[PDB]
RNA sequence: GUCUCCGUAGUGUAGCGGUUAUCACGUUCGCCUAACACGCGAAAGGUCCUCGGUUCGAAACCGGGCGGAAACACCA
RNA sequence: GCCCGGAUAGCUCAGCUGUAGAGCAUCAGACUUUUAAUCUGAGGGUCCAGGGUUCAAGUCCCUGUUCGGGCGCCA
RNA sequence: UAUCCGGUAAAGCGAAUGAUUAGAGGUCUUGGGGCCGAAACGAUCUCAACCUAUUCUCAAACUUUAAAUGGGUAAGAAGCC
RNA sequence: GAAACCUCCCGUGGAGCAGAAGGGCAAAAGCUCGCUUGAUCUUGAUUUUCAGUACGAAUACAGACCGUGAAAGCGGGGCCU
RNA sequence: GUCUACGGCCAUACCACCCUGAACGCGCCCGAUCUCGUCUGAUCUCGGAAGCUAAGCAGGGUCGGGCCUGGUUAGUACUUGGAUGGGAGACCGCCUGGGAAUACCGGGUGCUGUAGGCUU
């Protein structure tokens, strides 16, 4: 059997990629996080102090803490067959901002204007999104030259 | 003194090599790789033919060596002694466990029994060089070599220039032209990324 | 011979250092420690006071730190001081007074706190900062950033320091490193300190020369012996720029304009030009050898 | 015709590796100090070696680097006791060059039974102005290309500054 | 195979991480003897089994190599 | 854990708060043809470690480290 | 549909770590053995390790690369303004 | 003298960081100095094993009192497991 | 056109050598009285402004290495799901969808925020 210890298994886990050991970067500390903000927890090496278990590097949960520099972050972990809602302080380093939700709000200003707009008009705009459809009828047009045949080509031995 | 090669034919583990952890591996049956005139330039030979395997097993080292055997004797008495330019390929690599039993199944992971290749379907095993007489020998040396080993090879006498990475009917041609240049048993290929000085020493 | 070290491989696996690393500036440790905030504090800014001196110019600017590039709000050069009064000398530590109090006084009538926090009027030298008013806007708090200065004591730095405060900059300090302290008993002068602040250290030196040696002086001096700028004419001449930097700071710039737009610097050699030079090259190898 | 590309002295280190410690040592000392004026700085030991019969971290050696005036001076003596011939192989590929005289008194100091005779060790460090950029702390670099002292060019300038004659082999 | 221990001048052995590696015998060279022995004075001689490690430092401490030796191998 | 005991020159042991004893071992003189044996001198003690009491401690005091003899034994 | 995570198959080893064949080129280093040399980086070979481009074949406890399948969020009234 | 000490040059780390390995680390997390006891006093929260109980281990805060530094800050033991 | 100070992203920015640098800068530079620190004013600290772009620095150059990004590699290797497919096994072919990485060959070789200069 296996041992229970923290970091184990996090050979390339906690590894700072090929090229990009050293200093953290500062942007990453002068960024902030609000309550609501929802975030991809992910750990980092060189960084210790306020590590993140293994289990939540690349989960993505949300934050309802915010301390001088360290972040309480809800996260699901399923656990057999229940999972738990549960709360993890991390360091601002092993921690970004989602952008699966800015796509999301991008559309809904998107709806706000399409709804401003378009009422004094009268007509209303398909909003909702709706899923790549059948592809439409269409020519080809074989300008003059007539398709090119394809022969299947004859098997030679390689090596 | 040693199992029989049915019982370790099929690439059934993961590879186990010479490493820090397997150690106490007594060594290959086969060292030496290549023999006939490895002191050949390119030019002085070319028609490799390429034993070339056609399943997904392990050979053994003690294989090899006498089917590596097998062929330069062939090759020597019939075309001579200095005629031709052989080149193993598989070195062995993979090490071949083996529970002894003087308990039972307790506690057996095996001491290293021997070394051993593995081979893919179409990988080369012996490729020869020589001369555009010579095929006919060339391929009965394989031929005989064969038979050293288990599973199923496929000689083939292949388009290549020499043992070069390179297609024989612009060879030829390319040598001339300098984009390939001799270099003993192989050939240099010079290609225009270069500093100028390296273009300016041909040319020249 | 021997091998060569810095091999396809090595470069292959080398990582640059940053930018401002590669060309000796930033000091990247301290960067972090000074400039990033607490994140319950959230936006709100963390300022600095830079202070950076330059062969001959003594630059100080205030500063937080966006993620896109720090800002600087307010800026203020040693060569601005002769509008002032301070003709020469202005990399020195009295002209870094006059830089880092002029940087207060600017920065402090931009917000309009101008009236309020004259600081430190007098020029003592002493332990001195400002306490906010109750019933009154506080007093703007920026933390100083050194560079890489070995910052013994009398590393200029502080003078800019010291103006800045007395100019009614809250910056945490203290004493041990303006001149006067003494290492090995562990006070402050004070007193040491202010004729620092003045230049006398300066204008001793001058006399100091004048006695031993004119040829010496002459040379030490120039553009001081020029400008007709004495010993005794010294501590009055930084009091008045002091006078003149509290009573009206603010900055002006000039109205640039006029520009030719020539190419001074050497454009970048197009593909083509650099796939010509190569022919031409080739050609030119092939019919200097199809002679001899 | 060039304007700053002076080839002058950065320094002349001087050393005396007594390797014993003790008294030798803090009787070589006094001729280094006596010849520079300025108190040299004793370098301990790397390593323990039983060959040689040193320790660690045992004061081995006694050194000293001196700079302008009075190391072109002392510069001067010790070429006056190798009557200025040097060798191609005593300048490095780096530019510099160096020498020992066998005993101290041929410098100009006088012997001690106690004091007794120290050899030393002369090492010339040949620069150029502007070879600070090395080792200053804010904007650092290298020094070019084109400013780097060959090894022929500091061996011509000894051959000119100081009369040498660079004997062969 | 298991577990154990031991590998040091020619021989048998001491050796407490800093030694000129100890003791005895053997060897060599003087004397003593007519000769030899005994005896006396001198001297020489260790790849510290091998390789790697730790240590400022290993003959020893730690690992693996080649040698060598005891105890176990029982219930059907 | 409780009592007690020894630690001193290479070794074994004396030592009553004011050159540390004895014997052997170690080295130089006699003796010996020479060696041993023996007689004479000579050198050699961090008195196990630290702190105290004391004008002054190898000793008196405590505290440790050992070392052994006996007792003793609830997480 | 957006958006993160990942270091497995594969691949790579003219990229790091390790493993490994061969010839070209190198008094790099120096050697141990030679042959022709009193001896000589002299001439000539050689085998040792090191180096310059090349080349043979590898990795469960190597890796620049790097899938498929796979795991997180998000897709509104507890939201927008 | 292959090894002593001195000097210059190269050096992405091939060293060092008590120990196994793996991660991590260069105006440092290595070395060297200077000062020091955050290895102190105390509420709860959370992670890790988990049953989602303990122990141990750790992560954020909060209040005391201190160290250090010009300061920003950092420190309530050992870079992390 | 371009610099300085503080920067973000962190090689399209690195390395090597070569040329070119107006004005402002930034430099080297010349000193040690004080401040401060060294075996040494070399570094550090301070006071300067006689020189000079030699160097740093900047811009460019190079059928340059590196890095960056395309193509090729290859619908190759692999792989989700499927069959009373094949094959003595080893393995392979098919259906259904997903699809890499070298060698090789091309192109690219810093962008940019705030504040303040010069070219008036
Ligand atoms: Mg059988
Ligand atoms: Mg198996
Ligand atoms: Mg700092
Ligand atoms: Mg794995
Ligand atoms: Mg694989
Ligand atoms: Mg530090
Ligand atoms: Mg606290
Ligand atoms: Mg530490
Ligand atoms: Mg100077
Ligand atoms: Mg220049
Ligand atoms: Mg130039
Ligand atoms: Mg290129
Ligand atoms: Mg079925």
């Amino acid at each position: 059997t296996n041992t229970k210890g923290k970091r184990r298994g996090t050979r390339y886990m906690f590894s700072r990629p090929f090229r990009k050991h050293g200093v953290v970067p500062l942007a990453t500390y002068m960024r902030i996080y609000k309550k609501g903000d929802i975030v991809d927890i992910k750990g980092m090496g060189t960084v210790q102090k306020g590590m993140p278990h293994k289990c939540y590097h690349g989960k993505t949960g949300r934050v309802y803490n915010v301390t001088q520099h360290a972040v309480g972050i809800v996260v699901n972990k399923q656990v057999k067959g229940k999972i738990l809602a549960k709360r993890i302080n991390v360091r601002i380093e092993h921690i970004k901002h989602s952008k699966s939700r800015d796509s999301f709000l991008k559309r809904v200003k998107e709806n706000d204007q399409k709804k401003k707009e378009a009422k004094e008009k009268g007509t209303w705009v398909q909003l909702k999104r709706q899923p790549a459809p059948p592809r439409e009828a269409h020519f080809v047009r074989t300008n003059g030259k007539e398709p090119e045949l394809l022969e299947p080509i004859p098997y030679e031995f390689m090596a | 003194g040693r199992r029989p090669a049915r019982c370790y034919r099929y690439c059934k583990n993961k590879p186990y090599p010479k490493s820090r952890f397997c150690r106490g591996v007594p060594d290959a049956k086969i060292r030496i790789f290549d023999l006939g005139r490895k002191k050949a330039k390119v030019d002085e030979f070319p028609l490799c033919g390429h034993m070339v395997s056609d399943e997904y097993e392990q050979l053994s080292s003690e294989a090899l060596e006498a089917a590596r055997i097998c062929a330069n004797k062939y090759m020597v008495k019939s075309c001579g002694k200095d005629g031709f330019h052989i080149r193993v390929r598989l070195h062995p690599f993979h090490v071949i466990r083996i529970n002894k039993m003087l308990t039972g199944m307790r506690g057996a992971f095996g001491k290293p029994q021997g070394t051993v290749a593995r081979v893919h379907i179409g990988q080369v095993i012996m490729s020869i060089r020589t001369k555009l007489q010579n095929k006919e020998h060339v391929v009965e040396a394989l031929r005989r070599a064969k038979f050293k080993f288990p599973g199923r090879q496929k000689i083939h006498i292949s388009k290549k220039w020499g043992f070069t990475k390179f297609n024989a009917d612009e060879f030829e041609d390319m040598v001339a032209e300098k984009r390939l240049i001799p270099d003993g048993c192989g050939v240099k290929y010079i290609p225009n990324r270069g500093p100028l000085d390296k273009w300016r020493a041909l040319h020249s | 011979f021997v091998k060569v070290v810095k091999n396809k491989a090595y470069f292959k696996r080398y990582q640059v250092k940053f930018r401002r690393r590669r060309e000796g500036k930033t000091d990247y440790y301290a960067r972090k420690r000074l400039v990033i905030q607490d994140k319950n504090k959230y936006n709100t800014p963390k300022y600095r006071m830079i202070v950076r001196v330059t062969n001959r110019d003594i630059i100080c600017q205030i500063a937080y730190a966006r993620i896109e590039g720090d800002m600087i709000v307010c800026a203020a050069y040693a060569h601005e001081l002769p509008k002032y009064g301070v003709k020469v000398g202005l990399t020195n530590y009295a002209a870094a007074y006059c830089t880092g109090l002029l940087l207060a006084r600017r920065l402090l009538n931009r917000f309009g706190m101008d009236k309020i926090y004259e600081g430190q009027v007098e020029v003592t030298g002493d332990e001195y900062n400002v306490e906010s008013i109750d019933g009154q806007p506080g007093a703007f708090t920026c933390y100083l950033d050194a560079g890489l200065a070995r910052t013994t004591t009398g590393n200029k730095v502080f003078g800019a320091l010291k103006g800045a405060v007395d100019g009614g900059l809250s910056i945490p300090h203290s004493t041990k490193r303006f001149p006067g302290y003494d290492s090995e008993s562990k006070e402050f002068n004070a007193e040491v300190h202010r004729k620092h602040i003045m230049g006398q250290n300066v204008a001793d030196y001058m006399r100091y020369l004048m006695e031993e040696d004119e040829d010496a002086y002459k040379k030490q001096f120039s553009q001081y012996i020029k400008n007709n700028v004495t010993p005794d004419m010294m501590e009055e001449m930084y009091k008045k720029a002091h006078a003149a930097i509290r009573e009206n700071p603010v900055y002006e710039k000039k109205p640039k304009r006029e520009v030719k737009k020539k190419r001074w610097n050497r454009p970048k050699m197009s593909l083509a030009q650099k796939k010509d030079r190569v022919a031409q090259k080739k050609a030119s190898f092939l019919r200097a050898q199809e002679r001899a | 015709e060039n304007p700053m590309r002076e080839l002058r002295i950065r320094k002349l280190c001087l050393n005396i590796c007594v390797g014993e410690s003790g008294d030798r040592l803090t009787r070589a000392a006094k001729v280094l100090e006596q010849l520079t004026g300025q108190t040299p700085v004793f370098s301990k030991a790397r390593y323990t070696v039983r060959s040689f019969g040193i320790r660690r971290n045992e004061k081995i050696a006694v050194h000293c680097t001196v700079r302008g005036a009075k190391a072109e001076e002392i510069l001067e003596k010790g070429l006056k006791v190798r009557e200025y011939e040097l060798r191609k192989n005593n300048f490095s590929d780096t530019g510099n060059f160096g020498f020992g005289i066998q005993e101290h008194i041929d410098l100009g100091i006088k012997y001690d039974p106690s004091i007794g005779i120290y050899g030393l060790d002369f090492y010339v460090v040949l620069g150029r102005p502007g070879f600070s950029i090395a080792d200053k702390k804010r904007r650092t670099g290298c020094i070019g290309a084109k400013h780097r002292i060959s090894k022929e060019e500091a061996m011509r300038w000894f051959q000119q500054k100081y009369d040498g004659i660079i004997l062969p082999g």
